[PDB]
RNA sequence: GACCCGGGUGUUUUCCCCA
């Protein structure tokens, strides 16, 4: 609905089979975790990188 | 396994086989035919294997 | 031509002892098994 | 014979009422699948308008 | 934010353990007056353009047999269809490609144990089969519950 | 679909309590009573014997599939 | 699919040292001490046992995260004292408690078999 | 062997089968089918041989 | 070559690639295959 | 200065009351009885056959949940500590299955009890399913009708129930302090009155209740506490009891030698 | 010295999931 929907986080790699989310970002998204799912798209280039590390963090 | 096939009549017939006296030593026999037989089914090998057929 | 793909192994050292597979990959010195136990793929040395 | 046995057939696999060449504004979803996950969503099912 | 809490220990002990089964179908099709589709084992060397999987779990008549463990992607129905011959018999000592594979691999994402294989004839008097695989789905993180 | 071995909550075994059950309730024991004499004072290992239905009675209606 | 396996809890791998310790410059006479494949059960029977000590200031411990299977510790003592030589005094501290703890259980439990 | 050769066997054991609990059931239905076209025809005479036959085959445990 | 079992009578017998998909003794068309001779492991968890 | 006080004593439990020791010590006691304790359970399952109505990991599931006796335990060595390739009688213990109905008419009952003992360490008492009398059945593990028959090979292994929970000895540890709420560590819910609307510990009268006139005692910590251990059957309530106390020991001992050697 | 592969419909319809 608005560009806090899309947001770009730093990866870090668990064990199980579910996204992990600290809970303050859940109102952007307007997320809960009863059933919700989400998308995750990873840059492919050094530019890109730096537009979502700077632009979208 | 081979009893109910049309050509075993013919396949058995000159056939030597072991066989039980009864009356024990075993003996051979020569098959001088078959003779199916209703009314005379017997358990073959188990309590299913009912067969008519019979040997002479 | 890796004559161990696809025969049934059984693992007698670690902590998988004693527990039948079935041999996937056969690159070298690491073997991928297949577990029939739970459903997943684990690599093991051959010596194992 | 072929045409009522292939009529009702093909309504009833298909769920669109009518012939299988006027499928086109034909009333569609009349007949589903039943759903077997468990015994009270069968019985849901066949109660259903 | 709807999420729960589940002890582990109670579900080691079974709470909410659950069995899954999925059952998959094959027929053998006629195209013509002698074009069939035939169960077996297809071969490197008869049958061109193989799936990427392992066939040889596959018994002689082209079906799994029940109780085998299978993984993705592996082939648990074996089905050819033939081609018409290339000029391969130039010189190829028997060795030519006269089928194409159509085999049913297990799906990319599944695996468990082959529970029970099933052949018979369709309506039309050809070779039918269905095979269906089972599997224990065990709660982790992520599985929804429901009061 | 058959007792479990152990309760759920806690551990304690259940599932050698099945027939002592059934043959305490067939006597005319109230089923709070025949849990108490079965040595069942936790709930969580109550409800284990209290809240099972036992479906194998019924899947072995079917005839077996080999002889 | 992506559950680890149970054994990761308590099997420490070789590459893995059980008990890794890395001073803390910014208080005197700190130090950080990290253990792998451990849990609740030794941390806070530790900790309990240091806070009592008159020459330990600054005792604690957290498990960062319920998933991996160590914690990490916080210990400070007094000038006099190396807190590694604290953590060893602990350590046997408990260890005779628990003796003396089985002692006497067992003398009870003869006493009224 | 062939359909026909197969059919032939089976008709035969199936003259040499005493009794199973597949063929009696399939047996029993088709009594009864055979019942209730003789109720729908009216014929008062062939429902009482069935009815009769029906119960001496029946009365199963 | 490979054992079957009949869907009623629940009898053994064989198939050879040509035979009528078919019960010897009681003549039914569904058959199913016999469970595997390999070993057959669980991790009793 | 630590004291154990026993209150009731059987084979399967035990109600005590440690004083004089912290609460973190009761505490990583309980957690240490609960699931750090070895035991022996079933943890491979061969299927040789199993015409059952049950699936096959269905029956294994139920297998690895039976108690074994589990005394002599501790000379045994873990699979992955033994050298031996495959497994040795030093590492496993085997046991066999075999169950059949026979006639055409009736249902069989498969329980614990038909479990057999093959191999196992010589002269070590472990292995055997726990029985509670000598014509106790035990577990009902399957049933059976005509012509079902189950036959299997489980071999038995020592772990923690940190793996899993059916090696777990204990199945229940009640834990209590504090009765009267002399230390304030809980604030009571209440609508009208807390003292009428909330029911007695079942040690109270261990306890003398406080004085209507005493005032908030802030120099006090919990002292004395009430625990009872309930046994699955392959260990006894005070083998449970020791061998936890001897489990804590060995950890405190491994990190005693760490520091030691890191130097 | 006997030496290991690389492929996948389309169109409708229905029933679900999260907002
Ligand atoms: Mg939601
Ligand atoms: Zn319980
Ligand atoms: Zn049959
Ligand atoms: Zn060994």
């Amino acid at each position: 609905l608005h560009k806090m929907s899309m947001m770009a986080h730093r990866v870090k790699v668990m064990p199980y089979s579910t996204f992990r989310l600290n809970l303050s970002v859940t109102s952007p998204y307007n997320a809960d975790f009863d059933g919700d799912e989400m998308n995750l798209h990873v840059p492919q280039s050094e530019e890109t990188r730096a537009e979502l590390s700077q632009l979208c963090a | 396994k081979y009893w109910y096939y049309p050509e075993f009549d013919d396949v058995v017939k000159g056939m030597y086989l072991r066989l039980n006296t009864g009356s024990s030593p075993y003996k051979v026999v020569e098959v001088l035919g078959s003779q199916r037989i209703k009314g005379s089914a017997y358990g073959l090998n188990s309590k299913e294997n009912n067969c008519d057929m019979y040997l002479k | 031509r890796d004559p161990t793909l696809n025969k049934t192994v059984k693992i007698r050292q670690g902590g998988y002892k004693g527990k039948i597979g079935i041999v996937k990959e056969a690159n070298g010195d690491r073997f991928r098994v297949e577990l029939h136990n739970p459903n997943k793929t684990i690599p093991i040395p051959c010596s194992f | 014979s072929t045409t009522i046995t292939s009529g009702l057939k093909y309504s009833l696999a298909t769920g669109n009422w009518g012939e299988q060449k006027k499928a086109m504004s034909s009333r569609a979803g009349v007949s589903q699948v039943l759903n077997r996950y468990t015994y009270s969503s069968t019985l849901s099912h066949l109660r259903r308008t | 934010e709807d999420s729960m809490i589940m002890n582990q220990s109670s579900i080691d002990r079974g709470l909410f353990r659950s069995l899954f089964f999925r059952s998959y179908m094959d027929q053998e099709k006629r195209f013509g007056i002698s074009i069939v589709e035939e169960f077996e084992k297809p071969t490197r060397a008869t049958t061109l353009r193989l799936k990427h999987g392992t066939y040889e779990k596959l018994d002689e008549d082209g079906l799994i047999a029940p109780g085998v463990r299978v993984s993705g992607d592996d082939i648990i129905i074996g089905k050819t269809t033939p081609i018409p011959p290339d000029t391969e018999e130039l010189g190829q000592r028997t060795k030519y490609h006269t089928k194409r594979d159509a085999s049913t691999p297990l799906r990319s994402t599944e695996n468990g144990i082959v529970d029970q294989v099933l052949l018979t004839t369709n309506q039309e008097g050809l070779k039918f089969v269905k095979v269906r695989m089972r599997t224990t789905k065990v709660p982790q993180i992520g599985d929804k519950f429901a009061s | 679909m058959i007792i479990p071995v152990r309760c759920f909550s806690c551990g304690k075994v259940v599932g050698d309590k099945w027939d002592a059950y059934l043959r305490l309730l067939e006597e005319g024991k109230q089923e709070g009573d025949a849990l108490d004499e079965l040595k069942l004072k936790r709930y969580c290992c109550r409800r284990m014997v209290l809240t099972h239905v036992d479906l194998i009675e019924k899947f072995l209606r079917y005839n077996p599939l080999e002889k | 699919m992506n559950a680890p396996d149970r054994f990761e809890l308590f099997i420490l791998p070789d590459d893995v040292p059980k008990l890794k310790i890395t001073p803390d410059s910014r208080v005197p006479n700190c130090i950080i001490i990290k253990f792998e494949r451990e849990d609740h059960t030794l941390a806070n029977l530790l900790r309990e046992e240091l806070a009592l000590y008159p020459d330990v200031t600054f005792v604690a411990y957290k498990v960062e995260h319920p998933l991996f299977a160590n914690f990490v510790m916080r210990l400070q003592t007094e000038e006099g004292t190396r807190p590694k030589q604290a953590l060893e005094r602990a350590c046997a501290s408990i260890i005779n408690k628990l003796k003396t703890l089985d002692h006497k259980f067992n003398e009870e439990w003869n006493i009224k078999n | 062997l062939s359909n026909d050769e197969v059919n032939s066997i089976v008709k035969m054991k199936q003259s040499l089968s005493s009794n199973t609990g597949f063929n009696t059931v399939l047996k029993k239905a088709q009594l009864q089918e055979e019942l209730e076209e003789a109720r729908d025809a009216h014929d008062h005479e062939r429902v009482a041989r069935i009815e009769a036959e029906l119960k001496s085959i029946g009365a199963e445990s | 070559g490979v054992k079957y079992t009949c869907g009623a009578c629940a009898h053994n017998f064989s198939l050879n690639k040509s035979d009528p998909v078919r019960c010897k003794e009681c003549g039914h068309r569904v058959i199913y295959k016999a469970r595997t001779k390999r070993m057959i492991q669980f991790d009793a968890r | 200065e630590p004291k154990v006080n026993i209150i009731n004593a059987q084979d399967d439990e035990v109600e005590l009351m440690l004083s004089d020791v912290n609460l973190s010590l009761a505490n990583s006691l309980r957690r240490t009885m609960l699931a750090e304790v070895p035991t022996l359970a079933i943890d491979l399952v061969e299927i040789k056959m199993n015409t059952s109505v049950l699936a096959d990991e269905f029956i294994s599931h139920r297998l690895g949940l039976i108690p074994l006796v589990s005394e002599d335990v501790e000379e045994m060595k873990y699979s992955r500590d033994c050298t031996c390739e495959d497994y040795c009688d030093e590492c496993s213990v085997v046991l066999e299955l075999s169950a059949r109905h026979e006639g055409e008419e009736g249902t069989t009952d498969v329980y614990s009890s038909s479990l057999i003992k093959v191999s196992g360490p010589g002269n070590l008492n472990v292995g055997e399913p726990v029985r509670r009398d000598d014509y106790d059945q035990g577990i009902l593990l399957c049933k059976l009708r005509n012509h079902q028959e189950l036959n299997i090979r489980c071999i038995a292994k020592k772990g923690i129930a940190k793996e899993h929970a059916k090696w777990s000895p204990c199945s229940a540890i009640a834990f209590e302090y504090d009765p009267h709420n002399k230390l304030k560590h809980t604030d009571f819910w209440f609508e009208v009155d807390a003292k009428k609307e909330w029911p007695d510990s079942k040690y109270a009268t261990w306890e003398e209740p406080p004085k209507p006139g005493e005032v908030f005692d802030y120099k006090a910590k919990p002292n004395r506490f009430y625990m009872t251990v309930e046994t699955t059957g392959s260990l006894k309530a005070n083998q449970v009891f020791s061998r936890g106390i001897k489990t804590l020991q060995e950890k405190l001992a491994n990190v005693l030698f760490e520091l030691e050697n890191s130097r």
